[PDB]
């Protein structure tokens, strides 16, 4: 059970489970596919008053149209992003047309894939949420340590995933036609707050980004500024 | 433990590998038409937060070759890719499109090589390739992780193998031929779903399943809607 | 160097002379410009001799290994693609032009590859120095759908064209035939127009004309 | 080119080799030995490209001496020359060939007879009764074809050679500044140093 | 520090790894080589027996290495063939370079040096073979050499290796006059060989032979790997049914 | 600027009823200056024969290279290399160095110890095979040789006569070629026995 | 447990893994071959996983060259790929150097050379298969050969490997003489193969081929004297069961 | 050499001759200069024979491989693929190559990858040995998009005059119709265009 390559008496790779186990342990991240485009949010945890606010960004863009976030082992996340960054930019130089989200995941999945094959390497310790647009709409997926990922209507990992899960459950049925681009944000703003109630004694800072042909204009922009505030307050009222 | 002979020459990592293929939990069956071929696989979507489009265990390798795999999605997408490119490289290097039976060879070959040289852990998936080539027509060959392939007149992969099997076997001792007598695919499709429902003591809606069809050089995945209409077809006629 | 190929209603035929030059000199009065790639796929090649041979040898060699492994059968374009991929990988440095032709489990086939990587197709192709005479012959006597007899008759009469009006080619005719269902027959020297006439005098010398200084009986094995 | 001669006789071999060294116009040293004893009974004279020459010789030498103490047994003239030819053979198709010609004189102790091998930079060897690389042959070869006898004493040889020299002087454009002569025999090597006063 | 790995050194400067292999020899067919002031003899007893095995259009004990040198194997069949091959090559490079026949001493040495090579590096195990080298070169005449997997070679007057070569060994020490012409040796060979056998008796089929000889009438050296017949016969000459 | 033409030399072979013959000159020299008259272009590997013309070192290097390989063949196969077989080999060998070609003109000939069939071949510096049933010529005076052979070859001569013919063919073509001569030698290959002969010629 | 597992010398001299490889051999399917004065025969049982697999697409006796075929007993997969490389080496290291195809002995040795590599080297487990290669060549005549994962090989008159070897090797031992013609052998093969079965005994469930004589038909071409045809003959499902008559 | 491709209302169609010359001689007066890379993506080769031929083969490969994972590719997505090949090797390549393809969405696009590697989306492009005399006609007699049959004439007459003054280019004409409908294989025998 101790090496990364090996199988258990009935076909099982434990190192990957623990990988998963550490992904849960970290902060919580989410994302939501709406009308056109997507919306992401993470949980920066202010451990002291000596942390400059609006600073240590956990969310990252890829190319100029792909939002991206995760949770678990922070350096592992960052690393994985770089690879995704090359692959993107190389493809782009080659086919000219900005990279289709559908395949992108694979390029990554295939890379996360490898780190489950050899013993000399360590399994990727992060679950990753992301999405963006293109011609045939916006998409959103979520990659785990096993390398297996899929497309979701909205995703979640890190500490309290259920909170946001059952929370994402509702939205589905009342808005079975995709939630409004705008409301998507402010709604995400809330879904986070609700899921934070574990690190409750410890304050925090919420970060949000999104994509949309109407709002962002095909791009991925950081939800910061005015819309950012009201989206909080919006959460602050329902926070009772 | 590790990849080098047991005392009875049976290096288990290869054996262990198998359970995991199975472990996924889905049933895959396949049968030949007369001018087409078909495979059945279940499409169990638990999490109400996913998207059924993104789900599948069958992919379009080539213009005419499709593939189904009873096994863990990460390892599958891999096999999918390599294979998908071996054929891509072939047509180029040789002038004619690569047939079923062959891909399954370099494929088994590949998994053998790994296994013997130790350059990685075997993927825990069984690949079931389908198509129809104008040299042997309706073709069906399967491959396992212990690097090995062979032929089937109709096969199955799953937690419940022999059940799906025995039925077909009995249906074959009678039909006596080594395939399915019938002209239309719609009709064959109907037939398999039939032989599976009966084989599970279970019923499927129009999304609970997953099926593919290999034609006269134009392989296509069966989609959500068309899929249902076959249940319409095979309801009264039963 | 003078060759051609013409496919008929049920196959294809390639023919080539038997003379190999060397500047103004005749090196081989009987050479076979017709080589076997595989039972049903054969080649005729002009230009640089050692190049044309070794290359088919190579390809024939691999195509065999392929068919075996694939358990199927040699496709013609398989051979073509193999040739021109390697052939051009060496940007021209391997002078060998040739008429590749055979039959696969899908039809009769005929192509022509240049030394650089160029490949063409038609119903009849001619490569070599006397490529012009044998071309002109085929460009007046050709009609779609010819038979084992019509086509043959023609191919050999085109080669004959070069043999006479072009210097770089001569002696006998070599022919090979592939039929869409039947085998392949190698007819080394289907013709023999050029034959030396009986000499005038007998030049055999009377034993002991050559002066010898020494002699012995050299060794061989252990 | 320079002057390199050699002649096999009775129970010995003799090597002549001019002494001058030239750099385009002026003549630097003029008392330069173009020789290099490979082993107690083997010897090699040489002429060739300025740098190529002296490097190669020593390099060959190295290998031999190496072989000779390793084995403790000495190597035969025949085999030696075989090796030298080997090296040059490769040298010629190397990214850069050592342009050098040579004469190899030795006394094969097993046969108790003297052997002489001429070898050009292309890797062309031949056992000969006598030879000379470059233009050197033209002027002399005749006189040798003429007076040479296999039975000649060591002295007989010198006289002959001496005459070949007098000629090379008389009809050669270049001033080779004389010659250094040397003898290989059952006793080993010694230098006819006397060829200045002689 | 015990058994495993060749790169290991036991507290007393022993290389077990080797000492096992160097001993593994005691499992192979009894091969013998003897020197005479006129010829060298290589005698060997076959192994792997049954009744359905040819051996005529082949061998696996006596291999001709050079027109002037021969060797008697006694180890791993798989191993031997590899060395035998590169031993042949190198011998030819010597010829191609010096244009002369390669001296036995030299050849034995280089081989012993490869066997030794595998005796000191990680990632490889030593060869488990032993060789009786027999040959001639005009440098030191006739020569009988031997080498184990430890990479050590040796000059012998007459030696044996493989099975019972302690028993077989001593029998030799008795009868051996330094000059002892060849036939007395070829004879002695069997005498020594018979005495050390688990077969009910010595049968030609299960046996391999060869000799080396040179002279004034040959002017050069001639060696013969004996064919099935000659043997079935000379056996009778030494008084065997 | 031709290499082949630097050293000189020629070689010719013919097939008789149940036997063969092959001869060559003896001269070796850098262009004008004649150097040796004991340089032989014909050797063998057991019962197989090879004549090589062209560039001197390359000749020597080849002999060595072939002696080497035939020894290694005969060893693992417990049988000497066969003619037809050798041909196919020396052929491939020449080619392996097709971009740094050996400047030579080989010619093989012998008697197959199974069929008993006489054999002759010729090649260009890269290994192109010229199978012939009468004669083979290579070297400086290639053209002069074809002039002789064409007149003198007579299908199936008696060994004693074939000698006389080939001898005269070689011998005479050699005098109209300025770069070949200084003696010659001819071998006569019978099923068993073989006879080597040196002949007398102009030494200019 | 022991000093087994790994590529290194056991105290006596016994090389570890190797023997366990020769275990996947003994456990494997039963197979035989007989050299017989004017032909040679090789055969093996075709024990089908299930009747749903059209076993008709998996050779056990495979063609190495138009004069040599071989067979196995042990790890199916090892034999499949081992073959293809084996075929290439018979080309790259022989036919492309000589113009023709290699004699039995050498091709075997060449296969053995590869069987070797897998051993002398940590990081690679040897092959779990022993091969029976039968062939012929103009100078050595008919040949029979066995090849173990230990690289080594031997020249046989006839033999078997696999489950039913102890037994078969005894039955064959009885029934052998040096004058038997091929059909004698072919016949004799079946009768040995007879016992060694647990399943059926019809056509499609027995894999056998043999090296016999030139098949001027099979070529596809005609016009070249010396090029006459392969000797390797894989008997098909039909030709077989008919010979079941004379038992 | 004489090729081109023109866009219109139903998409785009590309046509070229058949004549290929080695020196002043006709190697194969019946060349299929129009080449297929994908179902709705083709191209017409200009300049070097051996080179153009091989480029295609490679591209055909990339695309036929693209699809198997990234769905069906654009017409721009294809041009860029030639851009790379053409550019990187500008030193050992001679290629005039014109690319054309259609997609229901963006209609049919025309891109020309002339020698050097410079790429261009134009209304229509024209390259090949004899393009030199139709700079007069083409440009002048060009209405913005036409009809299936209406367009077939630009092609017909542009191609006709090019034979009339440029020997290195001739033979028969061949067109390839790329539309919503599908591919249609045209061919206009001699005695026709000459008459015009
Ligand atoms: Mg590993
Ligand atoms: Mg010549
Ligand atoms: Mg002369
Ligand atoms: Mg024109």
């Amino acid at each position: 059970d101790l090496s990364n390559s090996v199988f258990s008496p009935d076909g099982r790779n434990f190192q990957v489970e623990y990988a998963v186990k550490a992904v849960e342990n970290g902060t919580t991240s989410i994302g939501i596919k709406c009308n056109d485009g997507v919306v992401f949010a993470v949980e920066k945890l202010i451990t002291s008053k000596l942390l400059v606010p609006q600073k240590n960004v956990k969310i990252q863009v890829v190319d100029r149209h792909i939002g991206c976030v995760y949770s678990g082992l922070i350096p592992d996340g960052r690393h994985l992003v770089n690879r995704g960054r090359e692959e993107a930019a190389s493809f782009k130089k080659l086919y000219k047309t900005p990279i289709p989200i559908p395949a992108f995941a694979d390029r990554l999945g295939q890379y996360v894939q490898a780190h489950t094959l050899y013993n000399s390497v360590r399994p990727f310790g992060v679950s990753t949420i992301f999405g963006g647009v293109d011609k045939n709409g916006a998409h959103l997926y979520m990659l785990e340590p096993s390398g297996s990922y899929w497309g979701y209507k909205g995703a979640a990992t890190g500490k309290g995933r259920q909170s946001a899960k059952a929370e994402l459950e509702k939205l589905v049925d009342h808005h079975p036609e995709g939630l409004s681009a705008r409301e998507a944000v402010k709604q995400a703003a809330k879904i986070i707050y609700l899921a934070h109630e574990d690190n409750k004694e410890k304050d925090f800072e919420l970060e949000i980004s999104w994509c949309s042909l109407s709002e962002t204009n095909g791009l991925h922009k950081f939800v910061k500024g005015d819309l950012l505030q009201e989206a909080i307050d919006f959460a602050q009222k329902e926070i009772n | 433990h590790i990849t080098i002979f047991s005392p009875e020459g049976r290096l288990y990592q290869v054996e262990y590998a198998f359970k995991a293929t199975n472990q996924t939990n889905i049933n895959s069956l396949a049968v030949r038409g007369k001018d087409c071929t078909v495979v059945i696989s279940q499409k169990k979507v638990p999490d109400k937060l996913l998207d059924p489009t993104t789900v599948s265990y069958i992919f379009c390798i080539s213009r005419t070759i499709g593939m189904v795999v009873n096994g863990p999605i990460p390892d599958a997408r891999n096999a999918a890719l390599r294979a998908k490119a071996e054929a891509a490289e072939f047509r180029y290097k040789y002038g004619y499109d690569m047939p079923c039976d062959v891909l399954a060879k370099r494929m088994a070959n590949l998994s053998q090589i790994y296994t013997q040289r130790a350059y990685m852990r075997p993927l825990g998936v069984i690949l079931t390739f389908v198509s129809v080539d104008e040299e042997l027509g309706p073709s069906i060959y399967k491959t396992d992780p212990a690097g090995y392939y062979v032929g089937y007149k109709a096969t199955a992969t799953g937690p419940k193998q022999q059940e799906i099997t025995t039925n077909l076997e009995n249906h074959f001792k009678k039909s006596k031929i080594d395939h399915i007598n019938e002209e239309s695919w719609e009709k064959v499709v109907e037939f398999a779903i039939t032989h599976m429902i009966d084989a599970l003591g279970t019923e499927f809606s129009k999304n609970d399943l997953e099926v593919g069809v290999a034609t006269k050089d134009k392989f296509f995945t069966l989609s959500a809607e068309n899929i249902e209409e076959r249940l319409v077809a095979i309801a009264e006629q039963d | 160097t003078t060759i051609v190929g013409v496919k008929f209603n049920n196959g294809v035929v390639i023919a080539a002379d038997t003379r190999s030059t060397q500047g103004p000199i005749v090196a081989d009065k009987n050479c076979a410009k017709l080589h076997r790639i595989s039972p049903k796929i054969w080649c005729a090649g002009a230009g640089t001799a050692a190049d044309t041979e070794a290359v088919t040898q190579l390809i024939g060699s691999n195509i065999e290994l392929h068919s075996l492994y694939t358990s199927r059968e040699p496709r013609v374009v398989s051979a073509l693609q193999m040739l021109k991929q390697h052939l051009f990988k060496y940007q021209g440095h391997i002078g060998a032009y040739l008429i590749v032709a055979g039959v696969d489990p899908t039809g009769s086939h005929l192509f022509s590859i240049h030394a650089h990587g160029s490949t063409d197709v038609g119903y009849y192709l001619s490569l070599g120095s006397g490529s012009l005479a044998a071309m002109a012959v085929l460009e007046s006597h050709w009609k779609q759908d010819l038979t084992k007899e019509e086509a043959i008759k023609l191919a050999s009469d085109a080669i004959q064209a070069g043999i006479w009006n072009d210097l770089g080619s001569g002696s006998n005719v070599d022919v090979c035939v592939m039929e869409i269902g039947k085998d392949a027959e190698y007819l080394r020297n289907y013709l023999t127009p050029n034959v030396r006439e009986e000499k005038q005098k007998s030049y055999k010398f009377p034993r002991g004309t050559t002066a010898v200084l020494k002699e012995s009986i050299v060794n061989i094995c252990d | 080119m320079d002057i390199i001669l050699g002649i096999r006789v009775q129970d010995s071999v003799i090597l002549a080799s001019s002494k001058a060294v030239t750099r385009g116009i002026s003549v630097l040293k003029d008392s330069d030995d173009k020789t290099r004893q490979l082993s107690p009974h083997t010897l090699m004279s040489f002429a060739g490209e300025a740098g190529d020459t002296v490097q190669f010789a020593e390099y060959i030498q190295a290998n031999i001496q190496l072989y000779s103490i390793r084995e403790d047994y000495e190597l035969s003239p025949q085999a030696v020359s075989s090796f030298v030819r080997q090296e040059l053979a490769k040298s010629i198709r190397s990214r850069r060939p050592y342009q050098v010609n040579v004469l190899i004189g030795g006394y094969d102790k097993k046969k108790n007879k003297p052997e002489l091998y001429q070898i050009d930079y292309l890797g062309t060897k031949v056992e000969l009764p006598y030879g000379a690389h470059g233009y050197s042959g033209f002027y002399t070869f005749s006189l040798l074809d003429h007076h040479y006898r296999p039975d000649m004493t060591t002295e007989e040889g010198l006289d002959l050679l001496k005459l070949c020299v007098q000629e090379l002087e008389k009809r050669m454009p270049m001033d080779f500044k004389g010659v250094i002569v040397k003898i290989v025999d059952k006793d080993g090597i010694r230098q006819v140093d006397d060829f200045q006063a002689q | 520090r015990y058994d495993s790995r060749t790169t290991i050194f036991s507290p007393e400067g022993r290389l077990y790894q080797v000492e096992y292999a160097l001993e593994s020899i005691s499992h192979a067919g009894t091969a013998i080589g003897i020197m005479a002031s006129d010829g060298i003899v290589l005698a060997a007893e076959r192994k792997v027996t049954s009744t359905l095995l040819e051996q005529d259009t082949s061998t696996e004990k006596l291999y001709k290495l050079n027109d002037k040198i021969a060797v008697a194997v006694a180890g791993l069949t798989a191993d031997a063939e590899i060395l035998i091959n590169t031993a042949r090559i190198h011998a030819q490079n010597y010829l191609k370079t010096y244009n002369e026949d390669i001296p036995v001493e030299i050849l034995v040495r280089r081989l012993s040096d490869i066997k030794q090579g595998y005796t000191q590096h990680g990632g490889l195990r030593p060869f488990g073979v032993s060789f009786i080298y027999a040959g001639y070169d005009d440098r030191y005449g006739y020569q009988l050499y031997t080498s184990n997997p430890s990479g050590n070679y040796t000059g012998w007057k007459a030696i044996s290796v493989g099975a019972n070569t302690s028993a077989a060994q001593t029998l030799l020490q008795m009868d051996y006059k330094d000059d002892m012409k060849v036939d007395d040796a070829i004879e002695l060979a069997l005498k020594t060989l018979s005495k050390t056998t688990d077969s009910s008796a010595l049968t030609y089929d299960r046996l391999e032979f060869a000799t080396i000889r040179k002279g004034a009438n040959d002017g050069e050296v001639y060696q013969k790997i004996f064919k099935p017949q000659e043997i079935k016969d000379i056996l009778v000459k030494t008084g065997i049914t | 600027s031709d290499p082949s033409s630097i050293n000189g030399g020629i070689v010719v072979a013919m097939t008789g009823k149940d036997c063969v013959a092959i001869a060559c000159d003896l001269r070796l020299g850098s262009q004008s200056l004649g150097v040796s008259n004991k340089f032989e272009k014909i050797f063998h590997y057991g019962h197989v024969f090879l004549g090589i013309t062209g560039l001197a070192t390359d000749v020597t290097t080849l002999n060595e290279m072939f002696r080497y390989k035939t020894n290694l063949y005969k060893l693992k196969e417990e049988r000497a290399i066969e003619p037809e077989t050798f041909t196919q080999l020396v052929s491939s060998s020449l080619y392996e160095r097709r971009f740094g070609p050996y400047f030579v003109g080989p010619v093989v000939a012998g008697i197959n110890s199974k069929s008993g069939k006489p054999f002759i071949a010729g090649f260009d510096l890269i290994g192109c095979i010229d199978e012939a049933k009468d004669f083979i010529v290579s070297g400086t005076a290639s053209d002069q040789l074809f002039g002789m052979c064409e007149s003198l070859y007579e299908p199936n001569l008696e060994p004693e006569d074939l000698f006389e013919t080939i001898s005269q063919a070689l011998l005479n073509a050699a005098d109209r070629d300025a770069l070949s001569g200084w003696g010659a030698v001819v071998y006569i290959i019978k099923k068993d026995e073989v006879v080597k002969r040196y002949l007398k010629m102009r030494q200019d | 447990r022991y000093s087994f597992s790994l590529t290194t010398f056991s105290p006596s001299g016994k090389l570890g893994q190797i023997d366990y490889a020769l275990t996947a051999v003994k456990q494997g399917v039963t197979s035989l071959g007989i050299k017989a004065t004017n032909g040679v025969v090789i055969a093996t049982e075709k024990k089908s996983s299930s009747p749903l697999a059209m076993s008709e697409t998996l050779s056990k006796v495979s063609l190495l060259t138009p004069d040599i075929g071989a067979v196995y007993s042990g790890m199916g997969p090892d034999y499949r790929v081992l073959v293809d490389k084996s075929r290439k080496v018979a080309h790259t290291s022989y036919k492309r150097i000589y113009g023709e195809y290699p004699p039995t002995k050498l091709l075997v040795s060449e296969v053995a050379k590869i069987m070797q590599e897998a051993t002398q080297s940590g990081g690679v487990r040897p092959f779990g298969v022993s091969l029976l290669i039968a062939g012929h060549d103009e100078f050595n005549g008919f040949s029979l050969y066995q090849v173990d994962p230990s690289g080594s090989y031997f020249p046989w008159k006839a033999t078997a490997i696999g489950k039913g070897s102890v037994a078969a090797k005894t039955f064959l031992e009885k029934r052998w003489n040096d004058e038997l013609e091929l059909e004698d052998a072919i016949h004799i093969a079946l009768l040995t193969l007879k016992e060694s079965v647990e399943g059926e005994f019809n056509g499609d469930t027995i894999e056998l081929a043999i090296i016999g004589d030139e098949n001027p038909d099979l070529l596809g071409y005609t016009g070249i004297p010396t090029d006459k045809g392969p000797r390797f003959r894989k008997l098909t499902s039909q030709e077989i069961n008919d010979r079941l008559e004379a038992l | 050499t004489s090729i081109m491709a023109v866009t219109f209302k139903d998409g785009v169609i590309l046509g070229a001759d058949s004549r290929t010359t080695t020196g002043a001689y006709i190697a194969n007066r019946v060349t299929d200069k129009l080449t297929r890379v994908h179902d709705k993506i083709w191209c017409c080769r200009s300049g070097s024979a051996a080179d153009t031929q091989a480029i295609a083969d490679i591209v055909q490969y990339h695309l036929e491989l693209y699809t198997s994972q990234y769905g069906t590719p654009s017409t721009e997505t294809a041009a860029s693929v030639f851009k790379e090949l053409c550019y990187e090797n500008k030193d050992n390549l001679t290629a005039g190559i014109i690319v054309a393809g259609y997609d229901d969405k963006n209609k049919g696009e025309v891109y020309t990858i002339p020698l050097g590697g410079s790429v261009h989306k134009l209304p229509y492009a024209i390259a090949g040995s004899g393009s030199t005399f139709i700079y007069g006609y083409c440009d002048k007699n060009f209405r913005e998009n036409m009809s299936k049959e209406e367009t077939v004439d630009f092609i017909k007459h542009s191609l006709s005059q090019a034979i009339k003054w440029d020997g290195s280019s001739g033979g028969v004409i061949r067109m390839v119709v790329l539309t919503a409908a599908g591919v249609e294989r045209l061919i206009f025998y001699p005695d026709e265009y000459e008459q015009l």
